[PDB]
């Protein structure tokens, strides 16, 4: 069975397009967003996120991957691309290769 | 025809007709991975948002158990 | 109350010991650039044996800080 | 290893360059002689 | 206060600890196909690596542990690097998982030395042309250390571990306490923080890959 | 019972019966030293 | 940007008086809704869009508490 | 992609939460700083 | 009393601990004055593993402040 | 009440000589580096020598953390 | 009274710690001295190296001083 | 008592001697990679020379061992 | 009474770092050796390169030996 | 009483002193062992300098352990 | 009744500080073997310099002693 072509569309790799179409008929565009500002501010107004040290260890790490993401994403994604074209042209070639064989048989 | 996938089935009793076994949250738990395996992991051009995804469950998951250790840390007191 | 003088006292002597450590990376990733400046070709090997000596280097150093906290805060 | 090794290059070719920027650096009271003498004029079959 | 971060977490009262530990396999998807995502096809690439690495050394007998080494590499470094995440809990941070990883490896290769091997595995500790008035001397040496590899495997990774997510700790503390205060020094700070996160995650690597060279070595001198 | 053995223990038998036999018994001694510190506590 | 305005000046803007009728008549309609119990009607589905506006406004009001403390973080004193 | 003429309903419930907020916050701003001072200066 | 003294002895005792950061330092770049000596052309590699070094001693030199401010304010 | 002080400033002082056997591993790995840079026809026999050195050095080491605990928690 | 003793014996213990600056220092010039004997047309860019060296190493040295009389007077 | 105490203290102190033989052992075991990388032809001549070289480090690191228990044992 | 103990006491600690100085100075004068039997006729200069850093190795020490000196008398 | 216990303390300090000896006897030795590898014809003369070089850095380590019998047996 | 005490442990303290000496004198005998083994028709210079290099390095270590000394005996 062969694979899809596209995965399921995530935005800022946090959160799926499924969410914001399922808010579009009653709250709009704007709406997913209002919804998640509102629980960021009432999560660290109620002080259910804590700021201590482990803000900013968080905001170093996100910012290393967020970095690390945008500039070795291309390459890793050309990398496994190429690595499967590879494996699909040698494949072809050796079946072309015996089919050729017992022609010449 | 009370296989109506939950998010289409409005009734209480649906809730006890599902298969509470071992096995049946095992095939529960299973049938989950392997749905978001195909939507975000299983496809040819793949992103890594199917990755982030999970691991920013993890830290919301790792921040749950970690907050009775925080809430020590405030800095108001209400 | 001297006990905890003591510890804080051994404490610090035991961090000491991470010296060795710091001189020992020194020499590892100097040996690095030298080896490297001679037989440049080779450059992903060596620098697979410095990772290796770095490791281990540092290793001791950090024995020395586990007997650190276990003066501190194990007693 | 040389920067010219790792770029395929041999000792006959660092040194026929070395040789050549020598010699353009006389001063051409010996410099005809000296190109002269040094000169090649084998051809490769 | 300070050693939050290594306490047994539980959530409700269960040990979230267990679910810690097996979670980083749950991140290698396996395929039956023949080519395949983007995620199966990066990871296989890496295990072929890794593989070619650390096995090519061995004879016939010790390339029969290729599965345990591998294993080994693989979830130490994908749980060292899991540890790198916001407020996650490091099992190899714990004393008692390290000793339970190096003790069974170690003593597994040292007695496969002892079964076979034994004229060659008493031999080895002494060195080949070692002068006879040493002779004593250098099996006293050699035999504390074949008794101390274990500990000081696991230790070597616990006290590596552990004090890097410390440090991390403390220079995050650091920001905070300097967010009120002058701010270039905040980001002279921050900037500190995020050499020493690269720098953790190259710690993580490595000390995945020497955990499983040593064991390497200790079964490489008893096959 | 099934298909529990067929995807776990008929792949991983010729481990756990030929190649980690010494594993086992240095796991053996590891519980030994880890019931000895435990008791000892 | 200037987007985000583009779409707000359509969500993001008070009720004007003359659709404050409208919302009247919506509220009505779903406290007969409670009252006749006719809820049973409601696919989990809506149920859940349902519980996620209730949720937003619930987080307007929480919004509306910060801006009224002067203070993001729990209460400044 | 074109925006959604929401719902008054919703509207009008974001908007009186909104201020019932900014209401209950002075509120309890007020009701809260003198205890707050209370227990600061007894702590002493 | 005695235990901020002991904490004062405890500070200088774990601040001992850079002589290693700064041996290794020394070792580096000198190994770097060599290596460029050697193969001149390599300056920008040789270089960045001289910061890389450099790098590595200054953290096991962190290493050693870490305990030293966990004796004098964190107790 | 005061021998547990100078058990603990004692054990300190005794770990502190783990700086020599982590310089000496940084040495050891360092000259793998350098004279497999100079022969990388001999890769396997120098590692094998680089092992011996460092399980010699290390080993020093641990007869300094031997005697911290041998002050620490025997006698 | 007993504090400024133990200030005293902090700023003591933590000047031992320019002993790394120092065979840092020697480290540096020994190499720019072997370099230099080596590929004497770089003269130039090698001392710069050793310029840089002897500015980094002995900072190293140098804060140890620093912490010293912030013990001994400030802090 | 405080003889016992400063007996425990002076042994800790004793066993930093072993820094030294650590530091020799691991210089003593990378200079035999590298003459074994220049003349692999001499490898037993060397090797005798590098045992003999560690059977003196070890010597003096030993003494100070010894030292140490006739500290804490002896007198 | 105790501030003359500590002062005695931190004295000591102060000179111990002399021996980075000393290190130094042994690795500055044999670097000259090894680069003078290299290239014998740039003496003058290696033995200025000498110079320098024996200067500024001695140097480093000679803080050590005055922040001794300052304390023990000069307080 | 204090004073013996300082005579053990001080005994042990002075004690610390032969890490130098020993890090120079592996440093001797080594470079024996390289200019040996280097140069087969001349181990004769060589091996002589490594004796020289020998006596004199234990030498200096004798002198702390003579100290050490000088506060621990004598005076 | 502390000052002699305190005139023990600065003692042993300040001759700990002829490891430096030791070290420094090991490299700078190890580096005259090199160097001989090298260019061995220098061998009158070299060895000259072998021992202004030796003088120098012990001079750092006198210095050490020479403080032990003055706290000893002279106060
Ligand atoms: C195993 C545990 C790991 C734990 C982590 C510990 C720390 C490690 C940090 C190191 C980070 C370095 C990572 C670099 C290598 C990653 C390779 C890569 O990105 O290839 C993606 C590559 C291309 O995917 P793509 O999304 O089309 O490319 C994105 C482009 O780079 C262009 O990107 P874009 O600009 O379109 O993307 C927008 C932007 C998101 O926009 C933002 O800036 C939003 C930020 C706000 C969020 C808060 O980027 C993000 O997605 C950031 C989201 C981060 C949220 C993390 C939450 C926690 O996809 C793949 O190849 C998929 C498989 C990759 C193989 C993975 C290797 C094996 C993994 C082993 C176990 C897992
Ligand atoms: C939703 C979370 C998924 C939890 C169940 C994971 C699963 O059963 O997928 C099978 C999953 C697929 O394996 P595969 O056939 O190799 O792709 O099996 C595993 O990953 C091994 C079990 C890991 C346990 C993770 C515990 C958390």
């Amino acid at each position: 069975p062969p694979l899809p072509e596209y995965g399921g569309k995530v935005r800022y790799g946090l959160i799926p397009e499924e969410f914001f179409q399922f808010l579009y008929p009653k709250t709009g565009v704007t709406g997913p967003y209002v919804l998640g500002t509102g629980l960021i501010l009432y999560a660290l107004s109620k002080e259910i996120y804590v700021i201590s040290a482990e803000t900013f260890t968080a905001l170093s790490v996100l910012g290393v991957m967020v970095y690390g993401i945008k500039k070795y994403g291309p390459f890793v994604a050309d990398f496994a691309d190429k690595l499967n074209e590879q494996k699909l042209a040698q494949l072809e070639e050796a079946k072309q290769a015996s089919i050729q064989h017992i022609q010449n048989a | 025809k009370k296989l109506l996938e939950v998010k289409l089935g409005e009734l209480p009793s649906w809730i006890l007709m599902r298969d509470f076994s071992p096995s049946g949250i095992f095939g529960a738990f299973q049938r989950g991975y392997y749905r978001y395996y195909n939507k975000y992991i299983n496809v040819k051009k793949g992103s890594i948002s199917g990755i982030t995804m999970v691991l920013a469950c993890y830290v919301l998951f790792s921040y749950s158990f970690s907050y009775k250790h925080l809430k020590h840390e405030r800095l108001r007191k209400y | 109350d001297i006990d905890t003088a003591a510890k804080f006292i051994g404490a610090g002597a035991a961090t000491v010991g991470v010296a060795g450590s710091g001189a020992g990376i020194g020499t590892v990733f100097g040996s690095l650039i030298i080896g490297y400046a001679r037989n440049p070709s080779l450059k992903q090997q060596l620098f697979s044996y410095a990772i290796l000596g770095f490791a281990l280097s540092e290793a001791m150093g950090l024995f020395c800080l586990m007997v650190a906290f276990l003066i501190l805060f194990a007693m | 290893v040389a920067y010219w090794r790792q770029a395929g290059l041999s000792y006959i070719r660092y040194s026929q360059i070395c040789a050549k920027a020598v010699r353009d650096a006389l001063k051409t009271e010996f410099k005809a002689n000296a190109e002269k003498t040094s000169g090649s004029n084998v051809k490769i079959v | 206060n300070l050693f939050a971060s290594f306490i047994a977490p539980t959530i409700l009262g269960l040990p979230a600890a267990v679910l810690i530990i097996l979670f980083p396999p749950l991140l290698i998807p396996t395929s039956k196909y023949l080519i395949n995502n983007r995620l199966i096809t990066t990871q296989q690439w890496l295990i072929k690596l890794t593989s070619k690495q650390m096995m090519t050394m061995h004879n016939t007998k010790g390339r029969t542990w290729s599965l345990m080494l591998v294993s080994l590499i693989i979830f130490i470094a994908t749980t060292n690097l899991l540890g790198l995440l916001p407020h996650s809990f490091t099992p190899t941070t714990q004393l008692s998982m390290n000793l339970a990883m190096a003790i069974p490896l170690w003593a597994g290769t040292v007695i496969m030395g002892f079964r076979s091997k034994i004229k060659n595995a008493l031999a080895h500790f002494l060195p080949q042309g070692t002068p006879t008035p040493l002779i004593p001397m250098l099996v006293i040496i050699e035999t504390i250390s074949l008794l101390i590899q274990p500990m000081a495997l696991a230790v070597r990774l616990t006290a590596n571990i552990t004090a890097g997510h410390l440090l991390m700790h403390l220079i995050g503390s650091a920001t905070l306490a300097m967010s009120t205060i002058n701010l270039p020094s905040t980001l002279i700070i921050f900037t500190i923080l995020i050499l020493l996160t690269i720098l953790e995650i190259a710690v993580a690597l490595i000390q995945a890959y020497v955990f499983t060279l040593l064991v390497s070595l200790y079964l490489h001198d008893n096959t | 019972l099934q298909s529990i053995i067929k995807n776990i223990w008929i792949p991983m038998k010729p481990y756990y019966t030929k190649v980690y036999q010494e594993i086992w018994i240095g796991m053996g001694l590891m519980g030994f030293i880890v019931y000895k510190i435990r008791a000892a506590d | 940007l200037a987007t985000f305005w583009y779409y707000a000046k359509v969500e993001l803007v008070p009720p004007t008086p003359a659709e404050i009728p409208r919302a009247i008549q919506s509220l009505k309609k779903i406290v007969n809704s409670a009252q006749t119990g006719s809820f049973k009607q409601l696919t989990v589905k809506e149920a859940v869009l349902n519980g996620l506006v209730a949720t937003e406004v619930l987080m307007w009001f929480y919004v509306g508490e910060i801006i009224g403390k002067r203070g993001i973080i729990g209460y400044d004193v | 992609v074109p925006p959604v003429q929401v719902s008054p309903l919703i509207k009008l419930g974001r908007y009186s939460a909104l201020f019932l907020g900014v209401a209950y916050g002075a509120t309890r701003y007020n009701y809260l700083k003198p205890r707050a001072e209370e227990e600061r200066r007894i702590a002493a």
